[PDB]
RNA sequence: AUUCAUAAUAACUUUUCGAAUCGCAUGGCCUUGUGCUGGCGAUGGUUCAUUCAAAUUUCUGCCCUAUCAACUUUCGAUGGUAGGAUAGUGGCCUACCAUGGUUUCAACGGGUAACGGGGAAUAAGGGUUCGAUUCCGGAGAGGGAGCCUGAGAAACGGCUACC
RNA sequence: UAUCUGGUUGAUCCUGCCAGUAGUCAUAUGCUUGUCUCAAAGAUUAAGCCAUGCAUGUCUAAGUAUAAGCAAUUUAUACAGUGAAACUGCGAAUGGCUCAUUAAAUCAGUUAUCGUUUAUUUGAUAGUUCCUUUACUACAUGGUAUAACUGUGGUAAUUCUAGA
């Protein structure tokens, strides 16, 4: 006797297991965005699928429907907020045709890469995972963070880490002690 | 089964208490009292969940056992004492007084009233009947029996209780054009100025109601609580005054200031 | 220490329990886990009542460190703090001592043994000894 | 033998089984309304008795070593007011407060008598309780009479208004 | 909507209830007597209302089967009159009386690896399958039956008998 | 994300099934298993059987205490401080578990009690009861037993009990 904890799955496997086209486009995305799995692509497809499920139900309704006005603006606001939806496309009809990798463009490692700071997309994932990137005054070590176009300018190194200062590091500290005993 | 129940699981308590489903297996089961179990605040939810004057159910017992809290002018040390609509809660500390009224969203809202407004209360009469020895009495919505009422008082009216003695000061008759307060149903917490009511001999009366913004709705008679003449009411209405703004208009107001 | 800058937010006065409730917000850059024993002293000085009327709890450190948010209470005097605070938190600060007690199973079995005896049981004690002779 | 007691005057010196209830010997209930089936041995004395309970009602001429030489005192004295009175038969006005049997106890060098109580004794506090309950019934009845009179006065006045109301009606 | 609430008359009862109870404070009045008054509570108590409930109850709605088509009424089936029982209505039971009631719009019988819903999985739309199990209602304490206490139990971490 | 593919023929177009394919708060099992949050869990077969130990007891200022209990109140010679035991009053009919029975039965929504019971809570609510009711009468208040307790005991044993 206690309220059950609600959970849900966040990915969808494709209907066909083996086709050349999908097995190429998905791997092109993973290589060009530095993703570990195909599950990280299925996740974006699943998330986009629910977006176009609600946008189709809204469009099939009448114009100036009180439900459509409230839900359509709210759906566009979220996509505009995270940068997936551009400011010039707010008609709720460009939502249905956005892209798959428009979401992947707004992930943390891509955007950490875009503002320099990685000089390779794979160097961004390890930098994030190793607790080096602070979105605000707070360390975020989740590679898929989906910055909301306001924390975009606040991406910076964590003050409590090397490359931000206040300590040389772990192997640097061990290395420095080696020459100290070598000098003497 | 085999006798009355005594435990109230969460996910089975009334939804207007706003109890988080986790952090506990049970919910406070209101004791027998003036008000129904389905519509009841009782103080443990009021003191802890509404006012944040306690952190646990143990601190609620500490507050009540020292005779700080009182309902209708009486101490009411019971931790799950059912407090319902129009009940007046007085705290000796903080010099605060309260009246239990429903928010426009259908929930009991924290309402602070003055000392003078805590010296009376309104009760919807439920039945006018002759007692023993031919003594008429009126039964209000909170179980209060008042002997020797005004002969003109009939059912569905609202009387004003002194709350120092159970005597009735003045009464509001149930007529068309009176300001009413919807208690129960999908339109819970709205104030709407009766226009007319349908007879429907057999049961389940219906009354047509339109608020200040000229939005009309129909509710059953037993959900209607007259609270005075149109315009000025007999109690201090909570913020919003029962308008029931749409969700589209509500967000713009929330977006007005930020 | 170093820029502790203790902040209390959402402060509310609670004379019903004769105390003040507030959310303790602690910033500890280049430092960790401000160690409530120190927290109580600085919190006591701010409200300048006493240390014995101040208690703190909660204080989950934020991810990445450098910050911690918890809860704190400041009573009017020792008498209020010694009558409303839980026993488990009073013994945390040394204002009370943890009473010695057997395990739960030990008390349960001892209670069940009493149930088997009607009355005080002195009479059966001498009767058992007398019957033990033969 | 086997310890089964002898019920008062039943039958049949052979041991039997009975359903035992409240206020019935050889059974102490552990619940409200509980009844149990236990074995009880008959009243008639037989050769299977491990022990007998005898009581002396008349004394002979030979002297018993431990029944007539030695005597034991009653453990407790009377507690109720009239039980104090019946103990001495003094009167209903002899202030039984000071006729209490006391028992000194010596834990150390200090002693005290610790006279128990006089229950059901007349006290000025009790007279106050009787006074308040008696007086309350007078005021409560009077209040209803006053309230009833006010209702009748209002009811008669409203009827008079209706009498003049219809007087204007029907020309 | 009432033979309702309520009141009145005539009686009846083997007779219910109408404070022989407890804590704290001790104050006023005199013809100062342990004189007379006098507060805040607790517990209990008759009737009504109220609340927590219970019992019965209206309408519609349930899976597979005809290699189940007729079923129910000996001794209860369907209904009436009267009574007993019950907290109450009622074939709930009894006496007398009538021959009634359900069924191809599927009664009745058999099966269920059937507790029923809120729900779960998969689905373009329509559906199919599942739901012992976090909530609601029901039933049971190895199988039966019977019963004391009590406001409430056919109670089993209560009793009684049989298996 | 409103999609199909392989298999009857020498080859063809069909009907048609078999096989493949994706999912499962559907189980089981195999190989393997570094981190944080969350989390079902003797239901299916056997509502089959159970050693053991727990799961129901309970007090205030305000029912009954001479503990032949503990200590000193010292305001106290009747008690008035804490408090074992026991009598009393409540609760034990809630909770927890399981799904065997059960197919207009349970149950869901919807109705009624103008057809009934209801401890508890909340709000009201007994001037009328000296019974030949002028000595019958205690109304500054009236009786009994018993537990706890002392001591004698019986049985191998039970939360067994008897006599005084
Ligand atoms: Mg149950
Ligand atoms: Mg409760
Ligand atoms: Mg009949
Ligand atoms: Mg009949
Ligand atoms: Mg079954
Ligand atoms: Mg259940
Ligand atoms: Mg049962
Ligand atoms: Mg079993
Ligand atoms: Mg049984
Ligand atoms: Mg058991
Ligand atoms: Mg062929
Ligand atoms: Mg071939
Ligand atoms: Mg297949
Ligand atoms: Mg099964
Ligand atoms: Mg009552």
């Amino acid at each position: 006797p206690r309220a059950p904890r609600t959970y849900s799955k966040t990915y969808s496997t494709p209907k066909r297991p083996y086709e050349s086209s999908r097995l190429d486009a998905e791997l092109k995305l993973a290589g060009e965005f530095g993703l570990k799995n195909k599950k990280e692509i299925y996740r974006i497809s699943f998330q986009l699928s629910k977006i176009r499920r609600a946008a189709r139900d809204l469009l099939t309704r009448d114009e100036k429907d009180p439900k459509r006005l409230f839900e359509g603006n709210a759906l566009i606001r979220r996509l505009v907020r995270v940068g997936v939806l551009s400011e010039d496309k707010k008609k709720l009809d460009y939502v249905l045709a956005l892209k798959v990798e428009d979401f992947l463009e707004r992930r943390l490692q891509t955007q950490v890469y875009k503002l320099g700071l990685a000089k390779s997309v794979h160097h961004a994932r390890v930098l994030i995972t190793q607790r080096h990137i602070a979105v605000g005054k707070q360390i975020v070590n989740i590679p898929s963070f989906m910055v909301r176009l306001d924390s975009e300018k606040h991406i910076d190194f964590a003050p409590t880490s090397p490359f931000g200062g206040a300590r040389p590091g772990r192997v640097a500290r061990r290395n420095a002690a080696r020459k100290a005993e070598a000098s003497g | 089964a085999r006798g009355p129940k005594k435990h109230l699981k969460r996910l089975a308590a009334p939804h207007h208490w706003l109890l988080d489903k986790l952090s506990g297996c049970y919910a406070p089961r209101p004791s027998a009292g003036p008000h129904k179990l389905r519509e009841s605040l009782p103080l443990i939810v009021f003191l802890r969940n509404r006012l944040k004057y306690a952190l646990n159910g143990r601190e609620v017992k500490a507050i009540l056992m020292q005779r700080h809290v009182k309902v209708d002018g009486k101490v009411r040390t019971d931790t799950t004492y059912p407090a319902g609509f129009m009940d007046v809660i007085t705290l000796d500390a903080t010099n605060e007084n309260f009246r239990l009224v429903y928010d426009v969203k259908g929930r009991f809202a924290v309402h602070r009233i003055t000392d003078e407004e805590a010296s009376y209360k309104l009760g919807k009469v439920k039945k006018v009947q002759l007692g023993k020895k031919g003594v008429p009495y009126v039964v209000t919505h909170d179980g209060r029996t008042i002997r020797y009422p005004d002969p003109n008082i009939k059912v569905n009216d609202t009387v004003k209780i002194d709350l120092a003695s159970g005597k009735i000061t003045d009464f509001i008759k149930f007529d068309a054009g009176k300001l009413v307060y919807v208690t129960g149903g999908r339109n819970l917490g709205r104030i709407g100025t009766i226009v007319h009511k349908e007879r429907h001999d057999g049961g389940f009366d219906l009354v047509h109601i339109k608020d200040s913004l000229d939005n009309t709705f129909v509710t059953r008679l037993n959900n209607v609580f007259v609270i005075g003449e149109q315009g000025k009411p007999y109690i201090s209405l909570p913020k919003g005054k029962g308008i029931k703004l749409s969700i589209a208009e509500e967000r713009d107001r929330r977006r007005a200031q930020q | 220490s170093d820029a502790v800058t203790i902040r209390t937010r959402k402060v509310i006065s609670n004379p019903l329990l004769a105390r003040k409730q507030f959310v303790v917000d602690v910033l500890h850059p280049n430092r960790a886990n401000v160690s409530k024993d120190e927290l109580r002293e600085k919190l006591a000085e701010v409200y300048k009542a006493e240390k014995d009327a101040v208690s703190v709890f909660g204080f989950r450190t934020q991810f990445g460190g450098g910050k911690s948010v918890g809860f704190g209470l400041v009573y009017n005097s020792v008498a209020e703090a010694k009558k409303f605070e839980p026993t488990y938190r009073l013994v945390r600060y040394g204002l009370a001592e943890k009473v010695e007690k057997a395990s739960r199973q030990q008390r349960k079995q001892k209670k069940n043994r009493d149930k088997k005896i009607f009355g005080t049981g002195k009479r059966l004690a001498k009767k058992v000894a007398r019957r033990n002779a033969d | 033998k086997q310890g089964f007691p002898m019920k008062q005057g039943v039958l049949l010196p052979t041991r039997i089984k009975l359903l035992l209830t409240k206020n019935v010997s050889c059974y102490r209930p552990r619940r409200d309304g509980e009844r149990k089936r236990k074995s009880v041995r008959g009243a008639i004395v037989g050769p299977d008795l491990a022990v007998l309970a005898l009581v002396i009602v008349k004394k002979g001429e030979q002297e018993l070593e431990g029944l007539t030489d030695t005597t034991v005192p009653k453990r407790l004295g009377p507690k109720r007011a009239n039980n104090i009175r019946k103990f001495f038969g003094l009167s209903k006005e002899d202030d039984v407060r000071d006729f209490v049997i006391r028992r000194e106890v010596t834990k150390g060098e200090k002693t005290y008598t610790k006279a128990p109580k006089i229950q059901r004794l007349v006290t000025p506090q009790r007279l106050q309780r009787k006074r308040h309950q008696r007086a309350l019934k007078v005021r409560n009845a009077q209040a209803q009479r006053e309230a009833a009179a006010e209702y009748a006065q209002l009811l008669a006045k409203r009827l008079s208004e209706r009498k003049a109301e219809k007087a204007e009606i029907r020309k």
